């Protein structure tokens, strides 16, 4: 049976179109755009940075400009021609180093770099993750299976305004001579969020429970 | 009562948000490297400056862009634009219980100029 | 292991019985509201950073068709000037109030708020919304189908 | 007398310890929301008629100066066309949400809502309201007094 | 000073600064409120007990009946279009040997302010609003009022634009009483319906009074 | 930027009153005094002044009190539509399953706009 | 309609679950956090509820479970034969069980638990014999052997 | 479909018998004794009292002695030969009058005059009834459908020690010339508890919801 | 090692009854019918059958019901001491501050052992 | 200070955490699932593995009465009134869920010391109640109370 | 009823607890190195075998001593004595969410013979 | 005076009055506990660090090893049969480059009192008892301790009659140190396992101290 949510979704959408707030085409166009989103472009940006010091500097200073190199123009790629309404146009790339490791969260909600990374994980939106990460990052990351030297600076980035972040982790050992494709393959969504680090041989996010939807896409 | 549904688009198309507000804030009150304390301004109804940062002191590491404060934008008031700063706080300055073992840990987040005052 | 499953179900169930001093609040007088309580009650719901919480085994969740449709609707409404994303956040993550903020689902709030902006900016009367809901329910009951949620 | 007073304090205190299955809700998935819960969560907070409650020794309450001023402000705002009383009721007794509805005082909601209409209809910006609150506090701190509440 | 007093000052100064209403308007309203009380309503009841023609008018057209006690629901308030929150549709509920009314506003605190004054603290309580419509006999007993089981107790829920006042039956032992004498025993509680008029009782039953932090 | 008309209500109701200023705008009433009506359980999302405790119950119309925009519309600034309001009397036994037959004559009276009523 | 009225009453009962409150979890607080008022409340005898505020509920009758009848008989038989007096039972059953179990479990559930309790406390059976008997009983049910008048054996 | 209670009941009973605390015969004997209990004897005592002022006097002063007249000897009727362990041997009959009406409860538990009245009602055992009756009797009685004049003395009897009570209601009008059987017929269990009064034509407790057992007797 | 005497109660109460088997063991009663007594608020740690709602209240003794060990002792297997039990009537107004004067004759009757009583 | 108010706030909002609060008033047997049966009949002291939040652990200054309670409990065991295991069972389990987490650590030790004296009949409950009255009167009369209060 | 207040002191003085029960359990059912699963025995009234261990399998690393089970000792029943074993569990076998990053973490605790069964 | 102090006095007097234990017994016990501390345990660790033979003994027979530092689990306590609550089965857990131990009593607060003294307030908390066994890495991090991911962290749950003390690995920067110098850095926290010994640190990490109402 249809849920109260599905009933209301149809009601809202039909009314909006009926009143000319947005067109049926607009809705299809947006869903199509969302369908093309994913973590691949962000992974390529990291791989490219690892292989090009000049490009890495660009990523760190001007994320928006750097993003164009992986086919994601924050201003013109979305259907609006002025960036997505919710993700805005100010991507910043956080570069990890032997003395610094970043992890991102949006304590106020779920702000995520959608244009270049795709949709946010269910857990990323949880009150739990939003409450704890900023205060107990060492403990939260450990839960994810990630631990760093005590002297290393763990920096939590709270995306609370118009900036969105992606993490550029340090290139892992054991990837000598690897091609861009090989390097991008190990930069998973979780690595770009900061709850995991790239590892040779690991090409998918760590397996975790999956809650099934009543009626999935 | 009529709502202008073309204003934002006409203004940001081909430019982007917050790029469309560039230059509207005038001269910045602070610069990279400055030590600033977060003012505990009233939070009634809305704010995007987290309670956990109130009264804490941090270091400005970048003037990210110009834009109307969320406190105004969220209510349809975009007449005023100000500078936004990315600030880095030492975790020990936010959480009393943070361990000295992890003394280098930090938290970076953005705050509009209105919440800042020279440390 | 059926035993382990029962053990974990047990560990989760006993939490319901955690002892507490439960003080129901029924419109107390101004004299019963301290500054601390005033700030807590008038807080903006979405500001949760730093609050204590327990460790939970984080999970992924499949996207519901209605969730994808809701997201598209919210972005399209912003795209076409009905609201800016900031207006959405304020209405969606704060105006809904403490109870709904944590009692209802993430996208449930997105959807309720999309319906809300239509009414608050008077693009639709509340009556039109109520009537549309009635029409949708009848559509489903009649066997007429409901978008790609239910085929006729 | 002193014994009876302790007896009655006890009868009221043990209520805090009434056992219950307390299930905290942290943004549950849509699959955890039944139609029953959906209706209860999206209910209009002011519709309490018929809900079970206990017997209480009803009391009269002396009026606070600020309550009299709040009432006058709300009627004056309606008198002068900022809103109709029905818009006030909807914003004051429903939009505030379940938690504030029963956790805050009757007139506290009237006052919060009076401030709310000023911002929602853009007669004042939220910034102006925030700055004004700061001004009032500084006026008290500087010893300049605050209306009829505190002489300079 | 409390957070409520700080906010009240802020809202009032902003409203006036923005020209929404004037300082004079605010004083005008407080002055109007100060002129309000339960006396007019009590007088309406006394007059109805002494004039059958007037009683019939009270029951059929409360708004017209109210003019007799000097309270014109439309023109008495400063607005000249009735108070914004009490409106202009007063209905008088007539008790009889087989019918007894009691009033509440389950949705809030709707009350006939123009003719009765301000609402009691308990009338605004979630408790009274939750219980009265469902357990009227029980709630009334708590107030010390009990009626025969065969008598029809009618609870009136003021949920829309109508406001009510209860016209109790005239009590025994008032033969030859003047209008003032009769009006004197029709207390606010009698007009709400939680009590009935009694010779010698001229004030609401004594109840606990919660003190304000800074009273008017 | 939106402009709000703060003079409309006063210009319309001054010297007339509310709901008197809406008199005659609802047209012919759908029901009459004496009719038995059932309360439709219309969606109540965001706002309603037709208590949940009355939904699905049957009562008797005892008076056509006045004409006015439904609160559901008035509360959101929409007063273009006006409808008839009715005072309805419900037998307590029909609202509360546990009501005692000892108090067989008890009732509850409240007002509901025409949109919620359907012939019993 | 009956269906609509049914949903209305289900709603009125459900919203009670959402009644706002200041919920203070207690995690073994220090003595300095225990006031005399709290001390008296915590050390109270659970069965003494007269005068406590409560709401009106539609009182109902309840059919007797076979196990409840057997439990009652067992408790009276234990007293009849001197294992305990009724007053000893009341103290253990309505007070010693503690606040949570006192109101969280069923009336006869406490009678039964307490009957098992007196056997152990007065050492007529070791706790080991009780645990062992429960395990064996469960096996009896799981095997299909049946459980007295509660469950018939397996047929064909 | 066996519950944890049924498993435990069996466990306790088998252990008690194995240890010789009580015999299988004892258990059967108590169960059969309980099955013979009901409100009829109490109803008869009230009818007899109404039809004999001398007996009524005895009932009010010595409930134990009066009970013998309806075949219930509080000492010898039970299997113990010393009264039931939980109901004891001190029955008191509370006589209503035009100025006095009684209602019974056991705030501490469920104390009930089982030997002469049978088993207690589910609601009589409820924390709710036990909390409210002693403080808001007028309200609770009204819920049950019973109302008395304001001047009438409503007396709530809390059976907290070894005394058990039964209420002797005032004889209702419309019973002139009635026989003992006719009168006893209208004195229901509820009348003997005090939540209702006898009425000609009413020979059964007022109908109220009945919660079904998973495995009833 | 502990051995529990399972025959004591039966041998003592058989053919007699409870509390009949304790008759005469309390000696002379400290109070009499008609006496006004106040309920002492004795410590209630672990067990008591003298309801909290009665503490500090004053009532009238209406009957000396029987003699028996206090429940506070019986519930722990201590029956060596026996005392008088009294049925006491309290005015409802004296127990509940909110009781209405309209029902000024309402009362509550319950039993209390001598140890809790003191002349009022 | 501002930070002090910030931390008081973070702690206070926890009180307002929304929940489905279902009061339990002696539910019928048909309302008890096996899951609930196990949860209700659990031994209170077995908390290992239960989810909990991070707290800034603290040391606690010892109360004179706590010091005396500990000594009394070990002395009662030393002299055969009970074994430590009997104490644990009575102290950390028999007290029940509510008291177990609502009262203080040593408060339970003390209550249980009083409990063993009564349960093994070394003192009647009356003697305990009488003694409590004695201690109170001793204080009220200014006769002092051990090392807690001088005369 | 009389309670023996000298029994414990008489048997344990100069020997200690659990040393005073040495040899009373007889031959041990299990040996060091054996893999055992924890039986989920009824917990009614008392148990010292934590719920979190029920149904898990661990390795016996030591036969610590002999003693009456706590389940009996806590109720004054010391007639029976059994072997106690120290068992090591892999954390991943106890907590579903335990990270493979910390693959070697363990938990060691003691359980009396009655709860053990060959894995 | 508090309800706790009133009850403590009542219980103590009754016990003595009934001859369960004497005032002397009580005094003797308080004195014994007063002398308890972590010094003996710290010395056992230092000794193990400098004597391969003794280290082996500590690991195999903690009770025997304890005698070497003056604490006899059977005879040191007043009973002459070990303390009633701590028993006589001390086990020493030796950390190594691939193993680090941390102790807790999830069921209560079981602690090796004879050789270590009284337990910390936090060690007895429901919080510590709930979390350590499931999230040891996270809890220790909160305490400021972190170990390599490949290192085996072992949590010991003292649920029966065994009590534990942790023998941490000897830290760098102590070459040539005397037994006293080494024992000085083995704090109570190191013996529980929430901290590791470090040259220069001779006291537990500073943490908040909740004051008592009436200490001494
Ligand atoms: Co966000
Ligand atoms: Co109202
Ligand atoms: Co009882
Ligand atoms: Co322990």
């Amino acid at each position: 049976e249809v849920s109260d949510f599905e009933i209301l979704e149809m009601a809202v959408r039909e009314l909006a179109i009926e009143k000319g707030l947005f067109s049926a085409e607009d809705h299809r166009v947006w869903k199509d755009y969302v369908h093309t989103l994913g973590p691949l472009p962000a992974a390529r940006l990291v791989a490219k940075a690892w292989l090009d010091p000049e490009y890495k500097k660009l990523c760190i200073e001007d994320g928006v400009e750097a993003s164009k190199a992986v086919g994601v123009n924050w201003v013109t790629s979305p259907p609006t021609q002025f960036g997505t309404p919710s993700d805005y146009c100010n991507l910043r790339v956080l570069a990890d180093s032997p003395t610094l490791k970043h992890v991102v969260v949006c304590t106020l909600c779920s702000c995520y770099p959608r244009p270049i990374l795709g949709q946010s994980p269910e857990w990323y939106r949880s009150p739990n993750y939003r409450r704890r990460l900023v205060r107990w990052p060492r403990q939260v990351l450990a839960e994810f299976g990630l631990q760093l030297p005590s002297e290393v600076q763990i920096r939590v980035a709270d995306s609370n305004q118009k900036t969105r972040y992606i993490v550029m982790p340090v290139r892992p050992e054991g990837t000598d001579g690897w091609t861009e494709d090989q390097l991008a393959e190990i930069v998973t969504r979780d690595c770009l969020i900061g709850v995991a680090v790239p590892k040779p041989g690991i090409t998918v996010n760590a397996k975790r429970p999956v809650l099934k939807a009543n009626r999935p896409v | 009562p009529v709502w202008d549904r073309t204003h934002h688009a006409k203004m940001a198309t081909g430019i982007g948000d917050p790029q469309c507000f560039k230059g509207m804030a005038g001269k910045s009150k602070f610069n990279v490297g400055d030590r600033v304390r977060i003012k505990d301004l009233p939070d009634l109804f809305y704010t995007r400056t987290m309670t956990y940062t109130r009264g804490a002191t941090g270091t400005i590491v970048r003037l990210v862009y110009e834009s109307p404060a969320a406190e105004d934008e969220a209510f349809g008031n975009e007449e005023n634009v100000e500078w936004f700063y990315s600030i880095v706080f030492a975790q020990k300055d936010l959480w009393p219980e943070y361990s000295d073992t992890f003394a280098n840990d930090t938290l970076e987040t953005e705050i509009p100029e209105r919440y800042l005052e020279k440390a | 292991s059926s035993i382990r499953e029962e053990v974990h179900r047990h560990l989760g169930t006993v939490a319901l019985m955690q002892p507490a001093l439960h003080q129901q609040t029924h419109a107390p007088a101004p004299t019963e509201i301290t500054h601390t309580l005033f700030r807590a009650y008038t807080r903006v719901p979405h500001d949760v950073g730093g609050e204590a919480d327990v460790p939970i085994e984080y999970h992924e969740k499949e996207e519901e068709i209605w969730e994808l449709n809701t997201f598209a609707t919210c972005e399209c409404l912003a795209w076409r000037g009905v609201w800016t994303a900031e207006e959405r956040r304020r209405k969606q993550n704060c105006d809904v109030g403490q109870t709904v903020y944590l009692g209802m689902p993430y996208y449930g709030r997105w959807l309720l708020t999309a319906a809300r902006i239509l009414v608050d900016k008077q693009f639709v009367t509340l009556t039109e919304l109520h009537n549309k809901i009635v029409e949708m329910r009848e559509r489903v009951a009649s066997g007429q189908g409901l978008g790609e949620y239910l085929p006729p």
